[PDB]
């Protein structure tokens, strides 16, 4: 929602939620691999050490789902994990790293905005 | 424009 | 009338330098810029063949 | 996007696969020296001393656009 018809940044969230950029920032924060590797005692539901980047973001993908309701316009986000600590942890940075891009997505335009206000403030100055 | 104005008023004003 | 011909004369100059400067100002500002939603990756194995 | 929607996105997806991007790339990149690298495949390999329309071809065939109706997004691979 706007702070003073949305269904661009919701899209935006769908797309950036799969995105490795931001599984970048969520493995580093919250070490991913770590948690995903322990359970040894079955092997289809593990990510396996020393695997690729792309079959991370693979398994990432499988993990996280999310979901639309375009009638309602809601984003549902169901998070799996091996700890319920964990999982909710999660999801409560899925949810804290989206709303910071969702804002840095507008301050990005504003800062170029700044700078040629800048500019044309010291030539008129001159 | 304007200088051409200017003109005719200088000269006009005599 | 000559003083109102000197007027119009004055306003339009002022007018005009007012255009050029807008359109000047205008002529430089970052109108348009390209978000990335997602920058690109550097990717670690081969997705083809 | 406009700082202060849909026909940007096709000036986009319709100046990528352009001969005008494609040689400020050429100039910037060499892109030609790169895609002659692999003599081992001759299927996959950009051979030395073919046309300009045989180039763009083969550049609009590595670079892919891709667009997302309902969300109005350009992936590009």
């Amino acid at each position: 929602r706007q702070t003073s018809a949305s269904r661009e940044d919701t899209c935006y969230l769908q797309t950036y939620i799969h995105s490795m950029g931001l599984l970048q920032k969520l493995d580093q924060q919250l070490k991913l691999r770590e948690h995903f590797g322990t359970p040894l005692r079955d092997p289809l539901f593990r990510l396996w050490g020393g695997t690729s980047q792309e079959w991370f973001l693979e398994y990432y993908r499988s993990r996280v789902e999310v979901l639309m309701d375009d009638i309602c316009g809601l984003l549902t986000v169901r998070v799996q994990g091996f700890e319920p600590e964990f999982a909710q942890a999660l999801n409560r940075a899925i949810l804290e790293e989206s709303e910071r891009f969702v804002n840095e997505l507008s301050h990005r335009m504003a800062r170029e905005q700044g700078q040629f206000a800048e500019a044309e403030l010291e030539r008129a100055t001159a | 424009r304007l200088q051409e104005a200017k003109r005719q008023l200088i000269a006009f004003q005599a | 009338d000559l003083q109102l011909q000197v007027g119009f004369a004055e306003d339009a100059y002022k007018l005009a330098l007012a255009a050029v400067e807008s359109a000047r100002i205008e002529a430089t500002r970052k109108l348009k810029s390209l978000v990335v939603v997602e920058p690109p990756v550097l990717p670690e194995i081969a997705e083809y063949p």
